[PDB]
RNA sequence: ACGAGACUCUGGCAUGCUAACUAGUUACGCGACCGGUCGGCGUAACUUCUUAGAGGGACAAGUGGCGUUCAGCCACCCGAGAUUGAGCAAUAACAGGUCUGUGAUGCCCUUAGAUGUCCGGGGCUGCACGCGCGCUACACUGACUGGCUCAGCGUGUGCCUACCCUACGCCGGCAGGCGCGGGUAACCCGUUGAACCCCAUUCGUGAUGGGGAUCGGGGAUUGCAAUUAUUC
């Protein structure tokens, strides 16, 4: 089977969405039958840190965090075209994981 | 057909397929006479007899639920339920009738058709509620 | 248009499917039946005498309800709440070993059978046993 | 503190129980217990026993309100 | 023991220790030409009538 | 029709307290087959008396940390004693309930009045708001005390205490507090 | 089996005097180790109807629960279940009833002190065995 | 001008829109009723039903009563919404705690006689009592046989990291042995079937069933080392 998966997971949800949509333009450049951006539920990773270093005073806590957003893309197409369409400088940030079955 | 708009109460909603079948109202494989609590049956049972049991003349209404707590699921129930009368009422038939019976469930109560936006917040930390604090000591 | 499965009080329905348990006698009664805990959270000898075949009755149910489930599940079910006195109560599991002494009661008569990626389904045999009993509730006063 | 009630079986459960609870308009178990110097527990057992024999009449049960009224 | 009816007309203020009471003017229907004080306590609407023991009362006065 | 529960009739009742019935309605259109509409009355103001007045009973029966979050027990609790009323005054409860809601409720209270002194109490009346308050409170009081420990269930406590609330008898708890809040308003004038 | 008149105040065990107004599956929690689920289990399995109550409290039933708390393998019953399995300082396996032969295998103080046993001191001076810390916080015993 | 406000995520209407095969209800039989009803699901499959995108929407905008008639305040109809909650928070300062948080650090004991450092066998693991955050209750709005059945953030097999969740057969009440596998993840548990409640069981004013809070034995899984049955 040729449908490749794309599991592209980045921080920051504008650099993933310009990230998905010119990938989906350079498969949209070629003569390709795509999927549109499935976007799994972004992961909320809590982590609540006491601030003072030593126990001392009001009880005050820090809440940082993560927003994990992940999208995929799966295309009727040869891996091989796809990874020519990635040559096109990443966006720092946004990993990708090949997926291929 | 799916003229479905919602009817939600929390965080549980109510979808109300609705076609023109026998009249009776199904709740996911059990009537609406017959739920969990079995308590709220009056409060399901309001609406049709409020407007009128007369009004179901062919209608197959079923609706799927899903969402946490029982009581939460009605009050949304009933409001896909009262939704999906309005639809159809709305879809062919007159309006002179229709707002006859909107103004008389309004009056009767608000949470027929336009949703409660209430939801439950977030706790804040150093206490022991969202609002509530610990103790002070001496 | 017949009975369905859920028509008709889902209480007074195990009750039936209980009736017909305990007018076929069938099911078979190990000699490890009042001699074990049979509970974490329940604090007290059950005072009925027929808690197993309400159990048979109660896991044959669920059984229509649920495909693929097997053991493991309905012992969250038959768990509750665990009060350890001074300690705030939890949720505690039942007791295993009786929901699989009961399955294993059910086990090959032709009610429960095993699938096979896991668990257990019921075979047309149960179903239809299933479904006359709903229609004997739904005719005792339902559909009359 | 200390526990002691009517545990023996008298003229008490049959007569003046049977006698006097069926002409009173208001049957219930603590109504019973309260106006017929008789146990709630027994209370409870003896109205269902009666129930069993049939000379009431149920609107609806309950673990502490089972609703009761004459009915012959 | 006489009792009469009492309507508000007009919310002067809010008086007490700490905000008890409502000064408040009110008017006797029966006679739809006194207005009188009082330092009714609870929440009061501009317009509800009271059964009143009293058809003379003032309270502390500024 | 509009009957509480499906079992009381509500064509029946009436106040009499020539202009109250906008701050005590049982006949009003929010009055709904049950007492059961979530609370949403609460957040604003003088939209506390658009309840109807079911609810805020099956709310104010409804307290004490171990009562709370259990409020379809309060919808079982006020069916029972509903029923029971209906069987024990040969009655409609209704009338009962608005006769103890317009004896029990107080209008004469005892307050701090002053802003350089604190020596002595003056008299106040008490809004129908506050009144209807604090009347449901003591008869839920009563009837917490009165099946506290005791023997007595639910349902005929409360029940006896609102019957002898509504007829004005004093032997009521709730008619005793009436009692006694009219007489600390005699001795602090 | 059903009688109206059978309540006696008395059950035998020493010839002592115990209390009888409880109602049967509660009656016989006068015995130390016959009560809670045991004699609950007893009373389910002993193949009669539990309504009965303590006035129809028969002398075949104490007669046949005597018996049966005297052995536990009536129906297999293992003993374990008992507050005595395997007793200590003697190689039984039972529970012995009355007073002066069972609390003087519980008297287990002074030859735990001999090999200096932590456990027999704890004993000796009627501390806590559950193992609560004791640092200040407590309010039992002198006030 | 800084701060407040504004800002941002949002709670809350997207029936309009890009759009899923890790999401989901309806065109024909799969085991049943002369037309109705399944989370083993029927061939067929549309974004309404969960996620996550852009734009929109709410402004004291509309009406009425007050107001130095202004800034504003109070009522009312529509409307999802007429005060959703929090992180950011000034100038300037403390002799408030932390040198027992730190491979950031100041004369004294420390100059190898090195308050743990390789190995590691006790220590903040003590009993007379004072309102230090809190814990299960004192009961019949209820613990209690069990009937029915509804959850949302999450956390999850891995660098001197076994051990993480965890679908069945056999056994074993109690924890757990081997296997076919399911899981880097909305694919696997999961439809968190859950759990509070939905009141058919002895219960009745008690020392028994509110109140395991006070005894000795035994199976044993991660733990060479459970001695104060520490924890199943």
């Amino acid at each position: 089977i040729h449908r490749i998966r794309i599991t592209l997971t980045s921080r920051n949800v504008k650099s993933l969405e310009k990230v998905c949509a010119d990938l989906i333009r350079g498969a949209k450049e070629k003569n390709l039958k795509v999927k549109g951006p499935v976007r799994m539920p972004t992961k909320t990773l809590r982590i609540t840190t006491r601030k003072t270093p030593c126990g001392e005073g009001s009880k005050t806590w820090d809440r940082f965090q993560m927003r994990i957003h992940k999208r995929l893309i799966d295309l009727h197409s040869p891996s091989e075209i796809v990874k020519q369409i990635t040559s096109i400088s990443i966006e720092p940030g946004v990993e990708v994981e090949v997926t291929i079955a | 057909q799916s003229v479905q708009v919602f009817g939600r109460k929390k965080t549980a909603t109510a979808v109300a397929h609705c076609k023109r079948g026998n009249g009776l109202i199904k709740v996911n494989g059990r009537p609406l006479e017959m739920i969990e609590p079995r308590t709220l049956q009056y409060k399901l049972l309001e609406p049709v007899l409020l407007l009128g049991k007369e009004r179901f003349a062919g209608v197959d209404i079923r609706v799927r639920v899903k969402g946490g707590g029982h009581v939460a699921q009605i009050y949304a129930i009933r409001q896909s339920i009262s939704k999906a009368l309005v639809a159809y009422y709305q879809k062919y038939v007159d309006e002179a009738s229709k707002k006859e019976i909107k103004d008389i469930l309004i009056q009767y109560d608000r949470t027929l058709l336009v949703a409660d936006p209430r939801r439950c917040e977030s706790k804040k930390f150093g206490g022991p509620g969202a609002r509530a604090r610990y103790q002070k000591s001496y | 248009p017949g009975v369905t499965v859920k028509d008709v009080n889902q209480q007074e329905f195990v009750r039936a499917l209980a009736a017909f348990l305990k007018k076929s006698g069938k099911l078979k009664v190990p000699e490890w039946v009042d001699t074990v805990k049979l509970a974490k959270h329940k604090e007290l000898a059950p005072y009925d005498e027929n808690w197993f075949y309400t159990r048979a009755a109660s896991t044959a149910r669920h059984l229509y309800l649920r495909g693929g489930a097997g053991v493991g599940s309905m012992t969250k079910i038959y768990g509750g709440r665990q009060r350890n006195g001074v300690m705030p109560s939890h949720f505690s599991r039942g007791s295993k070993s009786v929901a699989r002494r009961v399955l294993q009661a059910l086990e090959g008569l032709k009610m429960v059978e095993k699938d096979q990626d896991g668990g257990r389904k019921l075979t047309p045999q149960g179903q239809r046993d299933l479904d006359r009993i709903a229609g004997q509730v739904a005719a005792a006063n339902k559909k009359h | 503190d200390k526990l002691n009630n009517l545990v023996l079986f008298d003229k008490a459960t049959y007569d003046k129980l049977c006698k006097e609870v069926p002409n009173y308009k208001l049957i219930t178990p603590a109504v019973v217990s309260e106006r017929l110097k008789i146990r709630g527990s027994l209370a409870r057992a003896a109205l269902q026993e009666l129930l069993s024999k049939g000379l009431i009449k149920l609107v609806s049960k309950h673990r502490a309100q089972v609703i009761y009224t004459r009915n012959t | 023991q006489p009792i009469k009816l009492a309507r508000v007309t007009k919310v002067l203020g809010r008086t007490g220790s700490q905000g008890q009471c409502t000064q408040v003017r009110v008017e006797f229907m029966d006679d739809t030409s006194r207005s009188i004080i009082r330092n009714v306590k609870g929440p009061v609407r501009e317009g509800d009538v009271l059964t009143l023991l009293e058809s003379e009362r003032e309270a502390r006065r500024l | 029709d509009i009957k509480l529960f499906g079992k009381w009739s509500t064509d029946d009742v009436q106040i009499n307290d020539i202009s109250l019935q906008d701050y005590i309605a049982v006949k009003e259109k929010y009055a709904k087959y049950l007492p059961h509409s979530a609370g949403r009355y609460a957040a604003k103001r003088f939209r506390k008396a658009q309840c109807p007045i079911v609810e805020r009973l099956t709310n104010s029966m409804m307290m004490h940390g171990r009562n709370n979050g259990k409020k379809l027990m309060t919808v079982r609790i006020v069916k029972h004693a509903f029923e029971i009323i209906h069987l024990l005054t040969g009655e409609n409860p209704l009338q009962v309930l608005v006769n103890a809601i317009i004896n029990s409720g107080p209008r004469e209270d005892s307050t701090r009045i002053g802003r350089a002194g604190t020596v002595r109490r003056q008299a106040v009346d008490v809004s129908p708001l506050r009144r209807v308050n604090q009347a449901i409170w003591l008869l839920c009081t009563g009837a917490r005390e009165a099946a506290f420990r005791n023997i007595k269930t639910i349902a005929e406590c409360l029940a006896d205490e609102l019957i002898n609330a509504a007829k004005g008898s004093s032997n009521s708890y709730a008619i005793k507090k009436k009692d006694e809040l009219e007489r600390v308003a005699k001795s602090n004038r | 089996l059903v009688i109206p008149e059978k309540f006696q105040h008395i059950l035998r065990v020493l010839n002592t005097n115990i209390d009888g107004r409880r109602k049967i599956a509660f009656a016989i929690t006068a015995i130390k180790g016959v009560g809670r689920r045991y004699a609950h289990v007893v009373l389910r399995k002993a193949d009669i109807d539990l309504t009965k109550r303590a006035g129809e409290l028969t002398e075949d039933e104490v007669e046949r629960v005597i018996t049966i708390m005297q052995n536990p393998r009536q129906y297999k019953i293992p003993d374990w279940f008992l507050n005595r399995q395997k007793d200590v300082k003697d190689g039984k396996y039972s529970q012995v009833l009355a007073n002066g032969l069972d609390n003087k295998l519980r008297e287990d103080l002074e030859r735990l002190k001999k090999i200096r046993a932590h456990r027999g001191l704890r004993h000796f001076w009627g501390l806590r065995v559950r193992g609560q810390h004791t640092k200040t916080t407590g309010r039992r015993g002198r006030t």
